[PDB]
């Protein structure tokens, strides 16, 4: 009866690929660009809003950058709703780890939980996978500052600097050309902004199409989500714009 | 037996969720609705496209109340919007008020309804909702807010926007007419103008619905004696008030 | 019921009685209280008759399954822990059992475990379980020595069971003896207490309290 | 193929997946059993796919119980669950009845799982392995059974399954008699295996085993199998 | 055929269930068996089939209860499943009601069991035909069951390959064998002749013949091997 | 407050000789201080020359007997009509009883028959399944009255050879069927004399290599 | 049921040469109150079985419903339901007994004592007993409650053994049943003078008599009883 | 809920999903395992493509199942994590119920059974992973190396390779591995491993990752500098062979 209508989302191609995984990766490539850069004294996240309109309240708008806990943030590329579902589950897992061990959750543990959720969705249930790619930026007392990435395939990796979404190839090439192991957080901000301005498909980079975040260091980390005026100031300061 | 346990919304090779795009298309063919946020209130408005003149248009409401401080309007398929408003009211009561004793803020209610709609695009044996929603709400710590929710489960905060048939022209007119210093009556006037643009037939208090999230109306509370309990901020305008404001368009 | 098991230079000595009672009524005196789990593992029961018999036979079945799966004899530790986890899963349900799992393996050597329905699992060298465990314990600990000969250790186990059968009213019938060595268990006969008592009294100059 | 159900009938009156699993077994390795009044003999082709593969880790002859042995042919991975269920069945019948389970009863219990597939809980596909179950009981003496994923089982005086099963079966039909001895059955299994094997049969790419009433089910070590191979070589050289 | 033979839940434009017919064809490609009853006895004669000469002969007669048995034609696993269900039903009858299950009610239960599978998505209809002999409080009874869910009581019938010869032999011999009351051997010989009326390039041997008898003074008993040599 | 158990009295006895077994039982079914029936047998033939009796609670005894008969039917169905060995029957009955280890059959169980070597055998079960093969065993109300008599007259306990200075026991010997019938009749007459739950009638099942036969004797009805 | 509420008292029955007889009063007692008069406790099933029930009246009515449903279900697809495949007394018993033992083992029994009496198809007299404990036994005379203590001793003097059954006639058995009913009305506080009596005879079929009364009672001697000992007037 | 039979038989006797999982294995990075006289070496290939990857946090190809058993894989990384987690859970369970760490054969058999169940269950696809499990049995010095495939088949190997270009490495091993004389020292085993990898890992030691397992739970991952030393020695011996021909 209902067999005729099953897309069978979790089956292998003759080559050995997952159809829905590749198609979701394509859909994400068609989404906004997000860039994470890890420095010796902090981590920086930048993202381009694809939703662009002069009547869009950019103040109460967070479509690319979300907070998991107080030590971990995520940059999103793809369907925002699936992203928020996974972010809610991730926050719940972080708080459960906290309640269990009375210590903040290590970043890789949360990343692996989310990646295993994705993989389970790419192996059983006959449901569509999550069309979302995540860039995690966090700090733990074990590995210090950490930058991870995960895709709908359920695979996750680590990076010094990484990009997801659209035009990731040119962004990665530029980052590898301009990255240095001893750079600071302001250098990371400059590099992320230059890469976004050089790999943008719009006229020019402006504050109304940007989301920015910095995890900095006292023995306490500061998770600063940039506001529109702060974004405009950091744009005009780094030389991308002038006013 | 619901053997449809598999996803009905999958990714096409072009990186497209077909059912989501088709729901958005069905939304585009829906009657025009709009919302405008002012400095002291928000306004939502839409056209009352009746099926037959024998049918009583007041019995069917396109503008519905979610919470005493949060109202909603839509564009697309009526029945989906009706079941969605029912689910939204029940979720606002369960997942918040029965826990904190207060009604949820606008952003959280919008997030709950967006989760509901997202589940339609991934769960088994179901199609996405064929509606787009404009939710106008007010909470104490965020003030007034206007949000738009699409069938994809995504939501956006808008200073002012519109959805439906004349969506593009309406949005352009609102971009050309809106500013960050409008009062509630100015927003009502701009909404009436945009609707008069996006309508061809009659335009009177009996053919359009319009509601406001403005000040508290204690006369609509139904009980006195609690100073901390003020009236609701959501109020649908009567046909008389609509016609009075139309007489000065 | 009285059962004892102790390891010494010559391997392991195991000795049980054969009396089963239902109150003051001795239901039987032909009860075999050593269950031959396999040619290398013995199980001594005390307490719930059906409980002990049934679950030690099930333990033997599980050990055979383990041998089929892993192509190797099951260790005394693992064999005892299987029954231990079983009785702990049945804890508080009304099971009353106290057993000794005794074996000789190449990995562990001679090994004796005590396992009760309370979930206790103890590896030990000298164990006595049952209503007459006290008399056994007494005679054993008074005449025990690691340097006992096979003959002397078998005789000591027999004599401890005999004392426990004489004093304790709920233990009697006949003594069942076993010697566990590298090659497995060896049965050393069924000795009726009625005649064994007189033999030991005449040959040892003990049991002077009885008229005879 | 995927346009129909897994338990769909063909117009000829057969189950598609069953026939396809039968083909999968045809592409499997060789397994030959011969039952005589002195015991049953099972021999399998190991078929090591590389010289670096340790041929010892090829267990295509397993022990169900001291009186029942089993040889597999085809997708040996599927056989795992069957072997487990068989061993469990044997020990359970012992625990419930204080006796050894009949060979035919064990084979029937194994076959009862074959068609337990489809869409309480069923597996997705039928098994992709065939079994030769040899044993001895006091009712019907020595017995050899062939068990297929078709749910049906037969009793053979001698049976070959896998690649070459046709010619092997023919030669068995030509070389079998009721007065066959145990050594004769061993040498016959060795000869048929050496014939149908692409590689020169030695004690490393073939495995022998026997069920006898006295010693039960014993798998021959490499040395005894090599001695039997030398004996068969001398036999064939002088014929 | 195509576009209508994928499921048992799909009706043909002519009003046919193709999977059912495919199971029936699976029956037709099986060994031949015949059943015949009088008023005092009931006999099943089955021709067991072998793979080759080194293989056994697949059993075809199954005992359900001391008063009722059946012969199979087609899929052996489905036959075993149905016979086990019938054993369970007779056992439940005897235990709860101290009552011998009527053959007619057994046929009803089998019909409903098959109809269950011939209407639900997932799962296949059974692939075996059955011939049931039984002696109940109303005398001797012979039933023919098809996995379509159709069971019919007859004085005699046959299923399997070339069953038409045996069926016509019984159609002619009815007036003769309906009167063989109180003589088992004569009914056994009539059944052997009926099954021989369906042989092509084959001869009955002790290895390939199975007999089943039930009756007033005879519990359901099966004869194989030398026991059947008296009828060949 | 509802008590799910009851006592119907009764007494059963089992003896095993050289090539035979005997299982006897009183036919008196009672309840409290009243008689329910004077002929309600509780020693049943189950087939395969195996006689069984579960004495005590009549409901539980009947349930256990019916379950064992069903088990024998299914054992014939599922194992090519293989004859059920007496030890196999004992193990299966142990499992039947232990199935309700926490709601036991308030019955003492005794089965009798011939072993694989053709010799007489009896097996006894407590209400939870602890089974043992013995040569004589009495169960039920008058069990405590008959068991010592059995130990004295069947296993020759406390009986030494005269004049041997109490050193040579009486040579244990197999009894004839007539002698065990006499012993059963005497045991049941004594039970009827001293126990109020025993009497009315004694029914004896004799299992030999030729099958099962019945002998009925009258008992006092006081 | 955990404790009975409305209850019926004894039920008596006995065999004779050509059949069986059963009888029971028509009283439903709410403890010590004789609440309901005219309560039939004899349920005729078919033309060959009668079921006499004592105990909880609600469970008795539940068993009545079960018997009616059993008759209806046996009628289904059965062209011989009025003949060779009709409901025999033994079938009805075995079914009720299975039900009773199951309800006991589930700790929610049917607080009843049941006596099934009838004639089989071959003329044999069937008479058996079951209760809330599921205990089953069969005797030439069967009674429940006080009857088991008082009715049986009188009825057993007519048929103390099986061999006495061919000698007893219908008149003898019916007179004995009526005498036992009278004795129960004498010495049972929860009894009634009005009762019902069924006769299942292998030749005349089912004879069911209702609205019977205990007659020929001796009460005159009560005039000579004065005081509890020393009192003279 | 979802029980669609994804792994079914084809008319020629093939379960396509299993074969496609094997192909997915053939598309993953290369992995190799070699047995010495008293050590086992596992080598793995890192994707040179990625350069900005920080190896301090990125998961390694060799994962510890217990203190004495390691597992390398080729294929999909997420399915590998699933199998590794299940294997660790089963190892701890066997420790808990047997008071003895699992044997390499037993852990390998458990993983193979998991994969086989995933090839015969409804609503699930097989694992796109092939595994090499290595270690030493408890209180035993004999090396242990096993391989499992998506189909559920497992087998022991003196030396083996899985993943892309595994044919070339298997040829190199079948040529340069003498069963009679296995690498007696750990250095010889590591050198053979690095050579087998260099036959396909064209880039350099940065992409090669070596781990060594030694009895009594001695598992140590080699640093990139030691791997670079080995590659340098192998290149110097290769150039010496090039010069000796002259
Ligand atoms: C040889 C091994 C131990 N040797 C014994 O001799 C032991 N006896 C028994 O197990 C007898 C066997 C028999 N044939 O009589 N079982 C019962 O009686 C039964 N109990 C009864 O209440 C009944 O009958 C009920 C009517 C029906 C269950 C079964 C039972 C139930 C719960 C128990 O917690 C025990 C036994 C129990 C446990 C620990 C120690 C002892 C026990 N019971 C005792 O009597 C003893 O104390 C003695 O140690
Ligand atoms: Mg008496």
């Amino acid at each position: 009866g209902s067999r005729r209508y099953d897309s069978r989302t979790t089956i292998f191609s003759p080559e050995g690929r997952l159809y829905q995984v590749e198609y979701a990766l394509e859909s994400i490539s068609h989404a906004g660009t997000a860039i994470g850069i890890m420095a010796s004294d902090g981590i920086v996240l930048a993202a381009e809003r694809k939703v662009t309109s002069t009547l869009l309240e950019q103040d109460t708008s967070t479509e690319k950058l979300y907070k998991l806990n107080d030590k971990i943030a995520v940059a999103v590329a793809g369907l925002t709703a699936d992203a928020e579902i996974l972010i809610n589950t991730a926050r719940i897992h972080a708080q459960n780890y906290l309640k269990t061990y009375n210590e903040d959750i290590p970043v890789e543990i949360l990343v692996r939980r989310l990646s295993d959720i994705k993989q389970g969705y790419t192996q059983h249930g006959g449901l569509r996978p999550f069309g979302v790619s995540f860039i995690y930026a966090g700090y733990d007392d074990r590995y210090g500052y950490q930058l991870y990435t995960s895709n709908p395939s359920g695979n996750y990796t680590g990076w010094k600097a990484i990009s997801v979404g659209a035009n990731t190839s040119a962004a990665q090439t530029l980052l590898q050309m301009d990255y240095k192991d001893d750079m600071k957080v302001d250098d990371a901000i400059e590099l992320a902004l230059k890469t976004l301005s050089k790999t943008t498909d719009s006229s020019a980079l402006t504050y109304d199409r940007l989301e920015f975040a910095t995890i900095r260091k006292d023995g306490e980390v500061y998770q600063k989500i940039f506001k529109p005026q702060e974004i405009k100031d950091i744009l005009v300061k780094t030389g991308i714009t002038k006013k | 037996t619901d053997r449809y346990s598999f996803s009905l919304t999958t990714f096409s090779p072009s990186g497209k969720l077909g059912q989501i795009d088709y729901a958005l298309t069905a939304v585009k063919q829906g009657v025009t609705s709009l919302g405008i946020k002012a400095t002291n209130g928000v306004v939502i408005a839409t056209e009352k496209k009746s099926s037959s003149p024998l049918a009583m248009s007041e019995t069917l409401s396109k503008v519905s109340l979610l919470t005493p401080d949060i109202g909603a309007v839509y564009s697309g398929m009526g029945p989906d919007y009706r079941v969605l408003v029912d689910k939204s009211r029940k979720v606002a009561h369960t997942s918040y008020k029965r826990i904190y004793g207060e009604y949820p803020p606008t952003k959280l209610l919008v997030s709950e309804v967006a989760k509901i709609m997202q589940e339609a695009t991934q769960s088994g044996g179901v199609r996405p909702f064929g509606v787009s929603l404009l939710i106008a709400g007010h909470d104490e710590f965020n003030g007034f807010s206007l949000y738009q929710v699409d069938p994809s489960g995504s939501y956006f905060p808008w200073k002012a926007t519109a959805i439906g048939k004349g969506s593009v022209a309406a949005k352009t007119f609102l971009e050309k007419r809106w500013n960050d210093e409008l009062e509630l009556e100015d927003a009502i006037h701009i909404a009436l103008l945009t609707l008069k643009e996006s309508v061809e037939g009659e335009f009177n208090g009996d053919t359009i619905e319009l509601a406001i999230i403005g000040d508290e109306n204690p006369d609509l509370l139904g009980y006195t004696g609690i100073p901390t309990d003020k009236g609701p901020r959501f109020r649908k305008l009567t046909s008389q008030e609509i016609n009075d404001r139309l007489e000065a368009l | 019921t009285t059962t004892l098991a102790f390891r010494f230079q010559g391997g392991i000595i195991v000795a049980v009685d054969s009396r089963a009672t239902a109150g003051n009524w001795v239901a039987s005196q032909t009860v075999k209280k050593v269950i031959e789990i396999n040619p290398f593992l013995l199980g001594t029961m005390a307490g719930g008759a059906a409980d002990c018999q049934f679950w030690e036979t099930w333990l033997g079945s599980q050990c055979r399954l383990h041998e089929l799966r892993e192509k190797e004899r099951i260790s005394v530790a693992a064999a005892s822990k299987i029954l231990s986890n079983l009785v702990y899963q049945y804890k508080g349900a009304g099971l009353s059992m106290g057993t000794m799992i005794c074996g000789y393996t190449r990995k562990e050597g001679p090994t004796i475990y005590y396992v009760d329905s309370d979930g206790t699992r103890l590896k030990g060298d000298i164990f006595c379980v049952g209503s007459g465990q006290t008399f056994a314990y007494g005679v054993l600990d008074s005449n025990y020595k690691w340097d006992l000969s096979v003959e002397d250790a078998l005789y000591l186990g027999k004599r401890s069971i005999l004392a426990a059968a004489h004093r304790d009213a709920y233990s009697g019938g006949s003594v069942n003896l076993y010697h566990v060595t590298e090659d497995g268990w060896i049965y050393h006969g069924n000795h009726d207490v009625g005649e064994l008592f007189w033999k030991v009294k005449e040959e040892e100059g003990s049991f002077n309290n009885v008229i005879g | 193929e995927y346009d129909r159900g897994v338990s769909t009938f063909s117009p000829e009156g057969r189950l598609f997946q069953v026939e396809y699993s039968l083909e999968a077994i045809k592409l499997g390795s060789t397994a030959i059993g011969i039952a005589t009044k002195e015991g049953v003999v099972l021999g399998v082709e190991k078929r090591a796919t590389s010289p670096l593969l340790e041929s010892d880790s090829i267990e295509k002859i397993v022990e169900i119980d001291r009186h029942i042995g089993c040889a597999m042919s085809g997708l040996t991975a599927d056989a795992r669950s069957m072997i487990e269920h068989a061993r469990t069945a044997a020990v359970t019948h012992n625990l419930y009845y204080d006796e050894d389970i009949n060979v035919e009863s064990l084979t029937q219990s194994v076959c009862d799982l074959a068609l337990r597939f489809g869409e309480e809980r069923l597996m997705s596909r039928p098994f992709g392995v065939a079994l030769l179950i040899a044993g001895h009981d006091a009712d019907d003496g020595y017995q050899l059974f062939h068990a297929e994923p078709s749910g049906t089982f037969y009793r053979y005086n001698a049976k070959a399954i896998g690649s070459g099963s046709e010619g092997a079966q023919a030669e068995l039909l030509n070389e079998w008699h009721s007065s066959l001895t145990l050594k004769e059955a061993e040498l016959l299994v060795l000869k048929i295996l050496k014939q149908v094997m692409e590689e020169k049969l030695d004690e490393n790419n073939a495995q022998l085993s026997c069920i006898t009433k006295q010693d039960g089910f014993k798998i021959y070590d490499n040395e005894k199998t090599a001695e039997l191979i030398k004996e068969l070589k001398e036999k064939e050289a002088a014929e | 055929r195509n576009n209508y033979d994928g499921d048992t839940v799909t009706f043909s434009p002519t009003g046919r269930l193709f999977q059912v017919e495919y199971a029936l064809e699976a029956i037709k490609q099986g060994s031949v068996t015949v059943g015949l009853r009088s008023n005092t006895h009931a006999v099943l004669v089955a021709l067991k089939r072998n793979a080759d000469e080194l293989s056994s002969y697949q059993k075809k007669i199954i005992k359900c209860d001391e008063h009722m048995g059946l012969s199979l034609a087609g899929l052996a696993p489905d036959a075993r499943v149905l016979s086990n269900y019938l054993r369970q039903q007779c056992n439940y009858s005897s235990l709860v009601f101290n009552r011998k299950l009527a053959v007619e009610r057994a046929g009803h239960l089998l019909c409903d069991k098959a109809q269950k599978n011939t209407q639900s998505y997932g799962g296949r209809p059974y692939g075996v035909g059955l011939l049931i002999i039984g002696y109940d409080k109303s005398g001797a009874h012979l039933l023919e069951f098809q996995p379509s869910g159709n069971v019919t009581e007859l004085y005699g019938t046959a299923i399997g390959a070339r069953s038409q010869g045996a069926k016509t032999y019984l159609e002619r011999t009815l007036d003769t064998f309906i009167k063989i009351d109180g003589n088992p051997d004569e009914l056994i010989k009539a059944g052997v002749e009926a099954i021989s009326q369906s042989l092509r390039d084959e001869s009955l041997t002790v290895d390939n013949l199975s007999i089943a008898i039930v009756g007033k003074d005879t519990p359901f008993t099966i004869y194989d091997g030398e026991a059947v040599a008296k009828y060949i | 407050q509802f008590n799910p158990y009851g006592d119907n009295g009764g007494t059963i006895l089992g003896i095993a000789g050289e090539d035979f077994a005997v299982l006897a039982g009183d036919t008196r079914n009672i309840t409290d201080y009243s008689i329910n029936s004077r002929y309600e047998p509780k020693v049943f033939d189950c087939g395969d020359n195996i006689v069984m009796s579960a004495n005590g609670f009549a409901a539980d005894g009947d349930a256990l007997v019916k379950r064992f008969k069903n088990s024998v039917k299914w054992y014939h169905f599922d194992h090519n009509d293989k004859k059920l060995s007496i030890n196999s029957a004992a193990r299966n009955i142990q499992h039947l009883l232990y199935g309700k280890r926490f709601f036991p059959y308030y019955v003492h169980t005794i089965i009798a028959g011939l072993d694989e070597d053709g010799k007489g055998a009896v097996y006894s079960f407590d209400p939870v399944g602890s089974y043992e093969r013995e040569q004589c065993r009495a169960g039920g109300a008058a069990a405590s009255l008959i068991m010592p008599f059995l130990d004295n007259q069947v296993n020759f306990k406390n009986q030494y050879e005269p004049g041997t200075n109490g050193k040579v026991k009486k040579p244990l010997k197999y009894l004839s069927v007539e002698e065990v019938i006499k012993l059963v009749r005497d045991s049941f007459t004594s039970a009827t004399e001293r126990h109020i739950q025993v009497g009315d009638g004694l029914e004896i099942l004799i299992v030999t290599k030729d099958g099962v036969r019945k002998e009925f004797y009258e008992l006092k009805r006081d | 049921t955990q404790q009975p509420i409305v209850t019926g008292t004894s039920v008596i029955s006995m065999k004779y040469d050509n059949g069986v007889i059963i009888a029971a009063d028509n009283l439903g007692s709410y403890g010590s109150l004789l609440r309901f008069n005219g309560v039939e406790r004899l349920i005729p099933v078919g033309d060959n079985t009668v079921v006499g029930i004592s105990g909880d009246i609600s469970d008795m009515q539940h068993i009545e419903r079960l018997l009616k449903d059993l008759v209806t279900e046996n009628a289904y697809d059965n062209p011989l339901a009025d003949a060779e495949e009709a409901l025999e007394p033994s079938y009805i018993f075995e079914y009720l007994a299975t039900v009773m033992y199951q309800r006991r083992s589930k700790m929610n029994p049917l607080w009843n004592a049941i006596i099934v009496a009838g004639v089989q198809s071959n003329g044999d007299q069937f008479l058996r007993y079951v209760n809330l404990l599921g205990v089953t036994y069969s005797s030439p005379t069967l009674a429940t409650g006080f009857g088991a203590h008082m009715a049986n001793p009188l009825l057993r003097k007519v048929v103390d053994r099986e061999s006495d059954i061919p000698k007893t006639t219908v008149q003898v058995a019916e007179e004995a049943i009526v005498n036992a009913m009278r004795v129960l009305y004498y010495r049972d506080a929860r009894s009634s003078r009005n009762f019902s009596l069924a006769i299942i005879d292998k030749n005349t079929g089912l004879t069911f008599k209702k609205n019977l009364q205990v007659e020929n009672m001796k009460w005159d001697f009560a005039k000579d009883i004065k005081g509890y000992g020393t009192q003279k007037i | 809920g979802y029980d669609r039979a994804l792994s079914i038989f084809s008319p020629d006797g093939h379960i396509f999903q299993v074969e496609y999982a094997l192909e997915a294995v053939k598309r993953g990075t290369c992995a190799v395992g070699v047995k010495g006289k008293n050590c086992v070496v596992l080598g793995c290939e890192r994707r040179s493509t990625l350069k900005l990857q920080d190896t301090r946090i990125t998961p390694s190809k060799v994962s510890k199942i217990d203190s004495h058993v390691v597992l390398s894989f080729s294929g999909l990384n997420a399915d590998s994590r699933i199998l590794i987690e299940k294997a660790r859970v089963e190892a701890q369970s066997h420790r808990l119920t047997l008071e003895d760490p699992v044997t390499v054969e037993y852990l390998t058999r458990y993983v193979a059974g998991v994969q086989q169940r995933y090839t015969q269950s409804g609503g699930v696809r097989p694992f796109g992973v092939s595994t090499l499990i290595a270690g030493f049995d408890p209180r035993d010095d004999e090396p242990k190396l096993y391989q499992t495939e998506p189909s559920g088949i497992y087998s022991s190997w003196s030396a083996q390779t899985i993943g892309r270009n595994s044919k070339t490495v298997r040829e190199f091993l079948e040529k340069n591995y003498d069963r009679k004389e296995p690498p007696a020292t750990v250095e010889e085993c590591v050198k053979l491993t690095v050579r087998s990898l260099l036959e396909v890992v064209q880039t350099g030691a940065k992409n090669i990752e070596i781990t060594v397992v030694k009895p009594d739970s001695d598992i140590v991952a080699l640093s990139s500098e030691e791997i670079n030393q080995y590659v340098t020695q192998i290149e110097q011996e290769k150039q010496e062979q090039q010069e000796q021909d002259k």
